């Protein structure tokens, strides 16, 4: 996750 | 060497403007008050062992080594922990360059002021800096392994107090346009604008950005059931969770070859790309339920060609990259062997979260892929082609972008643009598989594997084979439309006497226009009707309350000597700024001890008073109207004697002053005179018997005039604002 | 007539038995009619909505706006082209993700707010 | 949960839901857009692309489905008959579509209705 | 979770 | 005919046609053609030829903002320009760019530009  | 206090500024201060994050520290001298460097023995020697970088340091002297020669000539020490605290942070990877010392009133504490990136960086360098002196002018020397220590502990708090890297791509973009930006202290969560004008990022999610849609792109069958509902070309497949439903999915997809992979998957966390037998098909259903959190996979048509990374914000598509997995090529007679060390010899490789291009790590899985690529370590490659080493084709593990943003179809443009909308998402990163992006998905057999949330958009502003995108640019444009900041109308009143009347008397004349008013002063922060806190509530701390607000659409600051003194400034700029009087009445608090002190500290909002913004200066004060010049944007005087000669001849050419002619509070705009009202129907003037009370009318009528208020609004504003 | 697609099938089909085992026996078995009537029952709850979904529907319904149920996420869609919104159960499509995290966070919640 | 506000048992319950649609349709606006539905005999696919063609004429995206196929302003959405309910139901959920342009076989109308 |  | 222009163009600047009037000399004719450039108002731009030496002379002053455009993208005067700035045009790889700093903007192929 987060910044895919 | 005691420390007495340590302050930090993030704002325009008193030691300088333009310059907001600064370091204050009040240093006893106790011992070693009045000696220099060449009084004390063998100091500067240890000095410039310890840190050799203090050559490149250009003083007043302004030639290379010329603070090593004003060591050399014997100086104060507090200039030398300045220039120790400044390299000793920059040394951490943090470029300062500014730094003061100044001799306090008292008898041996002095100030010393040090420019920092980051807050807990700079207060640590100064800290240090004082025991690195000591332990100098103490035993000549300073131990190796305790400036290595303090170096890692400088680099691991700039590390720690850093954001990520499409946040500094984000707010540098903001910072760019001259958007404020501050950082929320919930979750790594940053604010743009002011008050109703405000927006929200986290890391790419907007404040804007929906559940609904995040939820549908993270749920993998939902988002291929809703696509393939619109026509958008999705890759044929199942879901099973079981061993025995093995076949009777592979059967439904059409044949081989397939792809099998976990739904609660991310980064290919066990994803198998292409298996063509049984055997090939078990071990993979095996391994991806391993990696699977809940014991379940998807099989799925294989799809040739090419993988492609198309980022859609705001409904465009921005940047369209395609993705080859780690390759090398023997086009130099070269193996593989010789080429994966020859490409992490590139300083290109880099680690961590901030080089994109990542070195090639050679793991055991890696090595099994490449066993099954049909070379070896010495098979040197056929007439120089690229041979892989993977089929994930990402970036954090050494595979490049290639910019296509130029070549993709426009029937491709629309079709993802569509995706985008139709997933619900401002800011997208859609996976396609085709074999040419230049052609329609439709002709070749193009799919669109997945969509996603909050995408990384590292790998378009630097792809290393193409032009980089301007991602940043398009985000704020987005957040941003036209050429509009997110600021409010911010009016900062300082002054010695009347901070808090003409604040409350701003404040209602512009609630006389259906405007929300959020405007603290010292008896306590108002947002429009209701008390939005009690007590003091005047510094910065209480301005961020204002300005942070969604309902305030003008914020209004009482902005007192002891903020400005501890913290600086709560904004960078204001639209308009008051300066009501300069008095010496409470003199000696801080470093301030003489009158002129005091003006230079209070100049500072009307220094800070925007290009485009007002500085509205009391004409009858000589230190107030000294302030006319060094500042930016156009000043007004007010004025209790209708007759000051300053006044006159700044309104003979140009004008914005106002007076107090014939029992009348006057706006002259040049040769035009237009009174408001008769300062005897105003209540707070006392039926004219408070001169002071006028003053302040007359300031507070005159900035409302100056951001285009209606005469009206402030006639009804004035005469219905009580004196409590 | 039916209220639910699958309900309505399941009934047209067990008419029809019921009628044949009618005529061929001269009656049907209490066991298979309480049978069909559970089946027609748990039908009925599998496909329902929830009651803030049934009461939102209801209103738009009662203002005229078509909806339409995706097959995604239970997601209810009304309107139609470019002036369509949609709903899961009380999160609407302009619901921030930002602020739902920031709500479920109640350390968060409480330092904001504070 | 909104449960207890239109039921509260000790006092007046409130129209939560009436207020949710306020809020996702302001005014007195429906979601609808203009829909025209072409049926009969012999000429339904030129009309409705006559039609499609001179509403594209005014600055407007037009989704319309023919025998042909499914078409969403200039570009195909979708091949095959696209002629009964299940393609209208792609036109009017698209997010980009204000106007939209249906060719209504009698096949579609006896299969599955409108 | 749902229905809060 | 206008006291201001929001934009001002000056292509290039050949001593071909003097004589006529009182312009005898090509610092004649440049002063001449640097009337439209020294009219544009400080909130418009000038677009100067980088690659003409007395037209790229014309980029002091002017009121207003400067931006170039060269054939020859290795200008040293306009990459210089676009370093601290930007607002400049150039022709790098068969391609019509806009240097807007230091990103670069392409806009078509120059073949398919008729
Ligand atoms: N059906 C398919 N046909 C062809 N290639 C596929 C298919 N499914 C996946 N791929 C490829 O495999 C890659 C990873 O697939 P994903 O489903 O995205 O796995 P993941 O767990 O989501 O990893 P990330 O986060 O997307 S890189 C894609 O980028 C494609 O290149
Ligand atoms: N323009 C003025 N010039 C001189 N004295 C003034 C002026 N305005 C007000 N005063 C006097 O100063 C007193 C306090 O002024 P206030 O505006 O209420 O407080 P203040 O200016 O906010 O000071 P602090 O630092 O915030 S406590 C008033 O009661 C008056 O007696
Ligand atoms: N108004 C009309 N009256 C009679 N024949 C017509 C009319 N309009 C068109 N036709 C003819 O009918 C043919 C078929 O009709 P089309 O308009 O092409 O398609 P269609 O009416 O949708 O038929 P279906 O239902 O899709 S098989 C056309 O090619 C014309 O030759
Ligand atoms: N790319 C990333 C986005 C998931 C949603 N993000 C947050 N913060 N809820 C992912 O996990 O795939
Ligand atoms: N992808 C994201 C991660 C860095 C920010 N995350 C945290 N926890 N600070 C990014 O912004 O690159
Ligand atoms: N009340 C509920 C809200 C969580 C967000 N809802 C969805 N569907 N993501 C909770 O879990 O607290
Ligand atoms: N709280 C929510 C539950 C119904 C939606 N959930 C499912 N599975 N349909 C509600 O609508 O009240
Ligand atoms: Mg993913
Ligand atoms: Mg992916
Ligand atoms: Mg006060
Ligand atoms: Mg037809």
């Amino acid at each position: 996750d987060d910044d895919d | 060497m005691k420390i007495l206090k340590l302050q930090t500024l993030r704002g325009p201060n008193y030691w300088s403007i333009h310059r907001h994050k600064l370091v204050v520290m009040r240093l006893d001298l106790e011992d070693l008050y009045e000696k220099y460097t060449s009084d004390i023995p063998g100091f500067y020697k240890g000095l410039t062992e310890v840190l050799p970088s203090l050559v490149e340091h250009l003083c007043s002297p302004g030639v290379k080594g010329g603070f090593l020669t004003r060591v050399e000539k014997g100086t104060l020490i507090g200039h030398v922990i300045e220039h120790v605290a400044i390299e000793l942070q920059e040394l951490a990877g943090m470029p300062v360059g500014f730094g003061r010392t100044r001799e306090t009133s008292t008898t041996g504490v002095f100030q010393v002021v040090i420019e920092y990136e980051n807050e807990q960086a700079g207060r640590y360098a100064a800290r240090a800096a004082v025991r690195l002196c000591q332990s100098i002018v103490d035993t000549g020397t300073y131990p190796a392994t305790e400036l290595q220590q303090d170096l890692e502990d400088l680099k691991e708090l700039k590390n720690q107090a850093s954001l990520g890297p499409s946040t500094e791509a984000i707010v540098k973009e903001a910072e760019a346009r001259g958007i404020p930006w501050t950082q929320l202290g919930a979750r790594f969560m940053i604010q743009f604008g002011y008050g109703v004008n405000q927006k929200k990022i986290q890391a790419t999610l907007s404040n804007q950005t929906g559940i609904l849609g995040v939820e549908l792109a993270c749920d993998k069958e939902g988002t291929k059931r809703i696509l393939k509902d619109a026509g958008v070309p999705v890759p044929r497949g199942t879901v099973a969770r079981y061993f025995d439903e093995l076949q009777d999915a592979i059967e439904y997809v059409g044949g081989y070859p397939i792809v099998i992979k976990p739904l609660d998957g991310n980064h290919g966390r066990g994803i198998t790309i292409d298996v063509k037998n049984w055997q090939e098909a078990e071990e993979a259903y095996d391994l991806a339920r391993k990696a699977s959190k809940t014991k379940t996979v998807i099989v799925e048509r294989y799809y040739t060609g090419k993988d492609h990374r198309v980022l859609v914000v705001n409904g465009k598509v921005v940047a369209v990259a395609e993705r080859v997995p780690a390759h090398v090529v023997g086009n130099g007679k070269s193996t593989i062997a010789e080429l994966i060390e020859e490409t992490n010899r590139d300083p290109q490789r880099g680690d961590g979260h901030d080089n994109i291009l990542t070195r090639i790590t050679v793991d055991k899985s890696a090595l099994d892929i490449l066993g099954k690529q049909g070379y070896s370590i010495d098979s040197i490659p056929l007439k120089g082609k690229k041979c892989f080493l993977r089929a994930t084709a990402n970036l954090s593990t050494g595979g490049i972008a290639v910019d296509r943003t130029d070549e993709i179809h426009p029937e491709n443009v629309w079709l993802l643009s569509r995706v985008a909308k139709i997933i619900g998402l401002d800011i997208a990163g859609i996976d396609v598989v085709t074999e040419d992006i230049s052609q329609p998905l439709r002709e070749v057999e193009g799919v669109i594997v997945e969509v996603n949330a909050a995408p990384g958009f590292r790998m378009h502003v630097a792809p290393s084979r193409g032009l980089a995108r301007n991602v940043a640019g398009a985000v704020m444009d987005m957040l941003f439309p036209g050429s509009k900041n997110g600021r409010i109308p911010i009016l900062s009143v300082t002054g010695t006497n009347g901070k808090t009347t003409t604040t409350r008397l701003l404040a209602h004349i512009i609630k006389q226009t259906g405007k929300v008013v959020g405007y603290t002063t010292t008896d306590g922060t108002y947002i429009g009707e209701y008390l939005a806190e009690t007590g003091d509530n005047t510094g910065p701390q209480s301005a961020h309350l204002i300005l942070s607000d969604p309902t305030v659409e003008v914020a209004v600051l009482e902005t007192a000597r002891g903020g400005i003194l501890r913290s600086g400034l709560g904004f960078s700029s204001c639209e308009v700024g008051i300066v009501l009087n300069v008095t010496a009445d409470h003199l000696g608090i801080g470093d301030i001890d003489t009158i002129e002190q005091l003006a230079k500290l209070k100049s500072v909002v009307a220094e800070s008073v925007m290009p485009k913004g007002y500085a509205v200066l009391n004409a009858e004060d000589p230190l107030v109207a000294a302030m006319a010049d060094r500042v930016k944007g156009q000043v007004a005087y007010f004025s209790m004697d209708p007759n000051n000669e300053l006044l006159l001849r700044h309104t003979e050419a140009g004008g914005l002053a106002a007076i107090y002619e014939n029992g009348y509070i006057s706006i002259l705009k040049g040769d035009w005179t237009l009174r408001i009202e008769k300062a005897v129907n105003v209540p707070i003037t006392m039926a004219g018997k408070a001169p002071f009370m006028i003053a302040n009318a007359l300031a507070a009528c005159l900035a409302v005039f100056t951001q285009g208020v209606k005469i009206e609004h402030i006639r009804k504003g004035l005469s219905t604002f009580v004196a409590s």
